[PDB]
C-alpha cells in the first residue's frame, strides 16, 4: 500500500472488530475496550460503492447485429465476420482485465489512505499529550478514563486540560533533578 | 499513571484473492464478481416476444411452407430456430440466404397483404407432390405458379405492374422455376427457355432458368430460385417474363425496429429477463458476461475471462 | 505573545461538477470540454479541395450525363453529393453501384483520355431523346451506342483490343443495353440476344442482355447496365460484343490519395478547417465529438458523449 | 484526496487568493498577512498542462472510409457495416469515459498531495520552535514579526535563533 | 558529540527518458522496451510446418499446374506465396478466387482421393499446348477435360452421380470451358451451346460457356472457369452436363486447424520461432510490434509506434 | 512525485550505492558508513517485477483476414481495410496509455518506498532525534556503530537513549 498503514506499521487487522472498518482499542485505569470510528469508516466505503455503482452500471444493449457462428464454409466474407467479432472480444477482454486489476490497486490504496488519515487525525488532535509508538499505539501521558478516551473518539477532546499533567510525566529526565513539578 | 490507544483496521478468518497492477493474487476482505459465467438453461417468455419457430425456419414461414401455415403475420422481438427444423415443400434455394433471413429477421413481422394480380393468358396455381396440402397437391402459401393456359398450349409475355401509393415499404418475394429436362421446360411453359426480369424505377433483377438433372430431394429434381424485391413509397414494380415465374401473390410490410433472429435449443419458460443467450437467459447485473458471444437485448459484454474479482473491502491481514 | 501561520489553498465562488473513478458529480475550481458538440454548419473550402455535386451524382458525372458535363476532367480531395442530386439520361443501374462510387471516389479525378477505339461494320454514336443534349437526341460523354451499320441486316462480332503502354492503371466503362421487346432489340442490333464480353489477361465478365419492360423513365422501358474494368500496366483490354454494346471511348486515369466523398446539404463557405462532417466543420481541438460519426480530415474521434468535463483545478471547498 | 488536507483537516479554500493555487495565512504582533507559494503553485499546474496537453493533442486523421448511412436495406454486408462501426463508437466512447475519470481522480489527488506537501515542508522548517494544531496551522511559540514570516515563505527561516525562546514557551507548565 | 542518519535512494550515472500521465520525458534509473521493431529477415521452420510455394500459388498447387506437380498431397502450417510465382496451364479464372484460396489455405492439406468417374460417351484427358506434359500436350493433373466421342463425332448429356458415404466433406474443384469461336465449340463438343450442371441434395449451380475472344494467354484466347463443390456426409454429388465440362478427377479432403497462408519473400531458414510475419520471424517476448500487421503464430500485438518504454527503476536524480 | 521524497525533501540520489535501491549513509564519533535497506528495496522491485510480469505476459491468432491487396475492389475491401486500420488504432491506444500509466504509477510507488522508510526510522528514534527537513535524523546522543547498526534492523530500543538524548535537545 502506497500509504504504508495496512500491511504497513499496523501489524494486522482486527477479526473481533466487527462493526467497523476502522477504529481504537485502549488501555486505561479502568481496563480495556474497543470501538468503530464510523466516519472513516463511511468514507471507505461511500468511495468503494461509488467505484462499484460505475462499473455496473448497465451501459449495453443491442438487438440485430452480425452472425458469429456458421453452419458451412464460404471464404472471404465469413472471414471477416469472424475476424470483427474476434478483434471486439479480445479488445474488451482487455478493457474488462485492465479495469479491474486497476481498480483493485486503488481500492486497496484509498483503504489503506483512509488509515493513515485516522492515524495522523488522532496524532493532531492529542498534540503534546502523547506520542507515537510507532505501530498503530499512541502512548498518553495523563490519566484518561473511559469519558477521557470517548472525547478523543468524537473529537471533543481538549488538549489544554491535560497539558501539563502531560508534559510533565514526559520528559522527566533522571539524570539532571528535573522529575515532576512540585509546586502548588 | 497513563493510557495507550491503539488505532486498527478489520479483517475477516479467510478472504478473497484478488489481481492487481503489481500482484497477481492478493487478498482482500470482500470482492464482486464482474463476470456472469452461467444460465439456468431456459429462455424467458418475458419482457421481449419471443416466437419459437418450432418445426419451421424463418425462410419457410415466409415463403409459406404448409405445415409453418400457423406463422402467417406473425410478429416478434425475436425469431428462435431450432435444430430440428424442416422444409417440407418445393425444394428450393437462395441466392444471398443469409441476407433475405437478416432482413425479415429485423424487420420483425410477416404482416402479407395480397395484391390483385392479373396472370392473363396463363394457368395460376400450380402445385407439387412434393408440397402437399392434405391429401391434394400444394404449394407455398405466397406464391403462384405459374403454366402455359389450359387449352391454347400458349404461355405469353406476362407484363404487369404495381405501384407502391402507400407510405410504407414493400417487400415482394418471387421464384424462378428451374426444371430438369428440356421436355419438362417446354412442356410446362411453351418456350425453350425461360426469363424472368423484375424492377422497380432505379433497379432490376433478371434471371435465367436452369435446366438439369439434380439429386432427388422429396420426390423431385427440379427447383425453385426465391428473390426479393423492396419497392420504396412512390416507386413501382414490374414483372416482365415470358416462362418460369413463381409468382408473388403481394407484399410483405416492412417494419424497423429492435427484432431479430436466434439459433437455440434452449427451451422458454416463465420468467422475466432483459438479456436472451442460445443458451438461456442471463442476468444483466454483472458488466460482462462468458456464457455467449450471441445475445439479445440489455446485456453484460462478452468477455474470454470466465470470472474477474472486483476488490469491495481492504486488504486483509490477519 | 507569539504567531500563526496557516496554510492553505484557493477556491472560487462557482465551481464545475466533473466525474470520477469514486464520484459521479464533484466540484473542482475548473475544467475543460472535451467533447467537440457543435458546427458553424458549413463546409469550409480550405485547405481540402471540395467539389460540390449539386444536381449531379459523382456516377452521373462519371458517365458523361449531359447536364454533368461541367464536371469533365474534375479532380477533388472531398466530393459533395447533395439529395438534391437527380439523373436526367438513359435509365440505367449499376451491378455493386456502391463500389463504382468508391473506387472513383477514392481516385480524386474524373480525368478521361479519349482512345481510336475502331468500331468495324457498326454506326457509332447513338442518341436517345431521354438523354437531350439541348433540344436534341444525345447520350453520356463517356459512353458510345454501337447500333447495326446502316445497311440492312448487319451487326458484326465486335472484336477490338487497347492495350496498357502506360505506367499508371486504366479505368474503363462500358456497358451492357437491355432492349424493352424484341422488336427493339434486332431493329437495333439485328441478332435475337446480344452478347458482351470485356476481359483482361487474369479477368473476364460476360454479361448477357435480358429484353423485357421496366418501369417508365423519361419515356424508356428500356435499360443500361453499367460495368468496369481496371486495365493494369502491360494487360491489355479486349471487347468482343455481337450486340448491345454501349462501348467506352476511352479511360479514365486512376490515382492513390487522402480523396473521398460525403453525402451533406451544408453549403459551402471561404473558410479554414481540417475536419469536415456532414454538418460542416467542426473545429479539432478536441479529442472528441459528438457531431457525426461520418468525418473527413484531422477529426476529434466520435463518441456517444455529448459532453465530457476534463479538471483542470483542484477540488472546490467553499466552507 | 488520499492525502488529507483538501477537503480534509484544512477545512476550507480561500475564495480572496487569487495570486496563487497554495499559500499562507498570518497572524503576528503587527497584524494579519496572505501571500501565495509559487512552487508548489506552478508544480500542481505544470502537471496538469501536462496532461492536458497530452489528452486534447491532435492524432486523428482519415480519409476514404466506410459508408456508415444507407438508403436501401441490403442484408448481410450491410449489417457487418454498421456492426463495425457501432463496435468502434462503443470502444472509444469507453475509452473516453475512462479517461476522464481515471484523471479526474489522479487530479484531486495530486493537488491534495502538493497542498499537504507544502505543509510538512513548512513544518520541517519549523523544527520545535511550532506545533501542528491540526487544522493546517502552525502556532508559533516565539515573536515571528513581518521579516520572521516572509523567511518561512521564502525558505530562509533559521529555528536555532528561535529555539531558547519557543522551547521554553512550548514546556512552560503550571502546578495545581 | 551526536550521530546524523541519512535517508537516500540510489542513482545511475545516466538513465533512460520514459513517458507519464503528466511528462512527456522523465528520466528514471531503468526501463525496458515494450514494442518489437526488428525481425532476423527469416522465417523460421519451427515450430510451425511452413511450405514454401517458391514459383507456385496455391491455387495452382490446388488445381495441378504441372510445374506445381511436386505440391502434391502437400499439408502446412504456413503456406508461403512468393511474387516471382506464374501460372504455366492453361489460361483461367477463379470467380470469387479469394474465398478459394482462403477456405483451402484454412483447410492445411491438398490430400486428393482420385475417384471412378465414369464419362460414357467421351473422349477424356483432353490437353493443349498452352500446359505442356512430357513430349506433348497437357492439362492440370486434378481435372479431365472432356471432349466429343473419337468416332461419331457425338457428345451425350453426361449424366453422373457420386455419393459421398465418408464421415468427412468432400471438396471437389470442376470447371466450364469457354471456347474463343463457334467452330472450336462445335468441333469439340459438338452442341453450339454447352452446360455445366452440378448439384448435391443442398444446392445446385449452372453455368453457362461464353464463346469469345480474351487476351492472347500461351497461344490461346480461350478461358476455363473454376468452381467448387462442397459435399457433406450422406450427401451425394450430381455431375449433367451436354458440353464443356471441366470434369473432377475426386475430391480434396478437408480439414480444420490452425492452417493458413502468408505473402513473403523471406528466405526460409533452419530456427525456431513461434512468431511469423511477412519479414521473417520476430522474438515474442515483448507485447507489442511494429514490424508488421500481417502476422502467423503466438505475435506481440501490432501497434504504431515504434517504441516504448517502461520504467523499472525509480525516478532519476542525479547529483 | 506524489509522496515528495524522491525528487523532494531528499535532494538527489546516490551512485555510490550500488547494492539497494533504498539506503542508509551515517555520521558519528566512529567515522562515516553506508548500507542497503534490502527490505524497503525488495518491496519497491517486487511491485515493479510483478507489473512486467503481467504486461510482458505472452495472444495467438492463425487464420485471419487479408490486409494488403494487388486490385482495386471497392466495398469489400473498403471494409477490410476499415476493420484492420480501426483494430490498429484501438491497440495503439491501449499500449500508450498503457505505458504512460504504468511509469506514472512507478515513479509514485518508488517514492512511497522511500518515504515510508523515512517514516519508519522517525518512529523508531522517538524522543531521541529531530528530522532536519532534507531527510536527516540528527540524532541527540552517542551513537557508535553497533548503535547505527541496531537503528538499520529495527532493534534500536529507544527508552536506553531518551535521558541522554531529552537532555541534549532542551539545551541552552
Ligand atoms: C442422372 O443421374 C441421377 C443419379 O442416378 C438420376 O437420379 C436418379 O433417378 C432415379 C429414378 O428417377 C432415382 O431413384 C429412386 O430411388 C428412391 C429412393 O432413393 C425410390 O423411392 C424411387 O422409387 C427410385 O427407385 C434416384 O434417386 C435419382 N438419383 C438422384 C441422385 O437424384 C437421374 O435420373 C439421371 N438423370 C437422367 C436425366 O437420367
Ligand atoms: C408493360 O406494362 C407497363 C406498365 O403497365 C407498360 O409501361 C407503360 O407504357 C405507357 C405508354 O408509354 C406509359 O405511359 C405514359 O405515362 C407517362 C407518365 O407516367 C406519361 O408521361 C406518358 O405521356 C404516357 O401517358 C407507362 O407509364 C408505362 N408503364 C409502366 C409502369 O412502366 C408497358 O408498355 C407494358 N409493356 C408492353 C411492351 O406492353
Ligand atoms: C479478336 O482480336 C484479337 C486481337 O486483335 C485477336 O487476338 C489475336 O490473335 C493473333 C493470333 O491468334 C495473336 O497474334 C500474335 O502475337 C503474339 C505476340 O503478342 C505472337 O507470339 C504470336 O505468334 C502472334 O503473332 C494476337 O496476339 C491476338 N491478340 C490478342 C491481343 O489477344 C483475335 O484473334 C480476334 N478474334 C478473332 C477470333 O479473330
Ligand atoms: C453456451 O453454449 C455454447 C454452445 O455453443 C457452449 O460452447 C461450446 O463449448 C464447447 C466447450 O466448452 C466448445 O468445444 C464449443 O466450441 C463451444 N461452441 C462455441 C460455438 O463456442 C458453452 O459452453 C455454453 N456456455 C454456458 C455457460 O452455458
Ligand atoms: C449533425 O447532423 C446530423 C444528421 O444530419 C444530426 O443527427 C440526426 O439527429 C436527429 C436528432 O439529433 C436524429 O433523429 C437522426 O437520427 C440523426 N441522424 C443520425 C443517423 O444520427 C445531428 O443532430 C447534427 N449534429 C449537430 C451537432 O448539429
Ligand atoms: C516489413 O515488410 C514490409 C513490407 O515487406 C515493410 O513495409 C513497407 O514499408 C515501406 C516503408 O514505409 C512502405 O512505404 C510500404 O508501404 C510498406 N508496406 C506496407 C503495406 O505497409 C516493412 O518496412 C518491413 N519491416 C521491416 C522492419 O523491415
Ligand atoms: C394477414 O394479415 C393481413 C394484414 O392486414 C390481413 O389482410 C390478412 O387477412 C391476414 N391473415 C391472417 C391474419 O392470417
Ligand atoms: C481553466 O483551465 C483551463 C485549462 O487548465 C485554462 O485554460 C483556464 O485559464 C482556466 N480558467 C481559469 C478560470 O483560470
Ligand atoms: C495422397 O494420399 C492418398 C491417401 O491414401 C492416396 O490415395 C493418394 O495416392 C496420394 N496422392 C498421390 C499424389 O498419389
Ligand atoms: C533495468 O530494468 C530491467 C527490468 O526491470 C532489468 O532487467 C535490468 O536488470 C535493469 N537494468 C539495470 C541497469 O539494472
Amino acid at each position: 500500500g502506497l500509504f504504508g498503514a495496512i500491511a504497513g506499521f499496523i501489524e494486522n487487522g482486527w477479526e473481533g472488530m466487527i462493526d467497523g472498518w476502522y477504529g481504537f482499542r485502549h488501555q486505561n485505569s479502568e481496563g480495556t475496550g474497543q470501538a468503530a470510528d464510523l466516519k472513516s469508516t463511511q468514507a471507505a466505503i461511500d468511495q468503494i460503492n461509488g467505484k462499484l455503482n460505475r462499473v455496473i452500471e448497465k451501459t449495453n444493449e443491442k438487438f440485430h447485429q452480425i452472425e458469429k457462428e456458421f453452419s458451412e464454409v464460404e471464404g472471404r466474407i465469413q472471414d471477416l465476420e469472424k475476424y470483427v467479432e474476434d478483434t471486439k472480444i479480445d479488445l474488451w477482454s482487455y478493457n474488462a482485465e485492465l479495469l479491474v486489476a486497476l481498480e483493485n490497486q486503488h481500492t486497496i490504496d484509498l483503504t489503506d489512505s483512509e488509515m493513515n488519515k485516522l492515524f495522523e487525525k488522532t496524532g493532531r488532535q492529542l498534540r503534546e499529550n502523547a506520542e507515537d509508538m510507532g505501530n498503530g499505539c499512541f502512548k498518553i501521558y495523563h490519566k484518561c478514563d473511559n469519558a477521557c478516551i470517548e472525547s478523543i473518539r468524537n473529537g471533543t477532546y481538549d488538549h489544554d486540560v491535560y497539558r501539563d499533567e502531560a508534559l510533565n510525566n514526559r520528559f522527566q529526565i533522571k539524570g539532571v533533578s528535573g522529575g515532576g513539578g512540585l509546586n502548588d | 499513571p497513563g493510557a495507550t490507544l491503539c488505532l486498527g483496521h478489520h479483517a475477516v478468518p479467510n478472504g478473497t484473492l484478488v489481481k492487481t497492477i503489481t500482484d497477481d493474487q492478493i487478498e482482500v476482505t470482500n470482492a464482486t464478481e464482474l463476470v456472469q459465467s452461467s444460465s439456468t438453461g431456459k429462455i424467458c417468455n418475458n419482457p421481449h416476444r419471443i416466437l419459437d419457430g418450432i418445426d419451421c425456419t424463418l425462410i419457410d414461414a415466409l415463403l409459406g411452407d404448409p405445415h409453418c401455415d400457423v406463422f402467417q403475420n406473425e410478429t416478434w422481438d425475436l425469431f428462435v430456430e431450432r435444430s430440428k427444423a424442416f422444409s417440407n415443400c418445393y425444394p428450393y434455394d437462395v441466392p444471398d440466404y443469409a441476407s433475405l433471413r437478416s432482413l425479415v429477421a429485423s424487420s420483425g413481422t410477416l404482416e402479407f397483404i395480397t395484391e390483385g394480380f392479373t396472370w392473363t393468358g396463363v394457368t395460376q396455381n400450380g402445385g407439387s407432390n412434393a408440397c402437399k396440402r392434405g391429401p391434394g397437391s400444394g404449394f407455398f402459401s405466397r406464391l403462384n405458379w405459374l403454366t402455359k393456359s389450359s387449352k391454347g398450349s400458349t404461355y405469353p409475355v406476362l407484363n404487369v405492374t404495381m405501384p407502391n401509393n402507400d407510405n410504407f415499404d414493400k417487400l415482394y418475394i418471387w421464384g424462378v422455376h428451374h426444371p430438369s429436362t428440356n421436355q419438362e421446360q417446354t412442356s410446362l411453359y411453351v418456350q425453350a427457355s425461360g426469363r424472368v426480369t423484375v424492377s422497380t424505377r432505379r433497379s432490376q433483377q433478371t434471371i435465367i432458368p436452369n435446366i438439369g438433372s439434380r439429386p432427388w430431394v422429396r420426390g423431385l429434381s427440379s427447383r425453385i430460385s426465391i428473390y426479393w424485391t423492396i419497392v420504396k413509397p412512390g416507386d413501382v414494380l414490374v414483372i416482365n417474363s415470358n416462362g418460369n415465374l413463381i409468382a408473388p401473390r403481394g407484399y410483405f410490410k416492412m417494419r424497423t425496429g429492435k427484432s431479430s433472429i436466434m439459433r437455440s435449443d434452449a427451451p422458454i419458460d416463465t420468467c422475466i429477463s432483459e438479456c436472451i443467450t442460445p443458451n438461456g437467459s442471463i442476468p444483466n447485473d454483472k458488466p460482462f458476461q462468458n456464457v455467449n458471444k450471441i445475445t439479445y437485448g440489455a446485456c453484460p459484454k462478452y468477455v474470454k475471462q470466465n470470472t474477474l474479482k472486483l476488490a469491495t473491502g481492504m486488504r486483509n491481514v490477519p
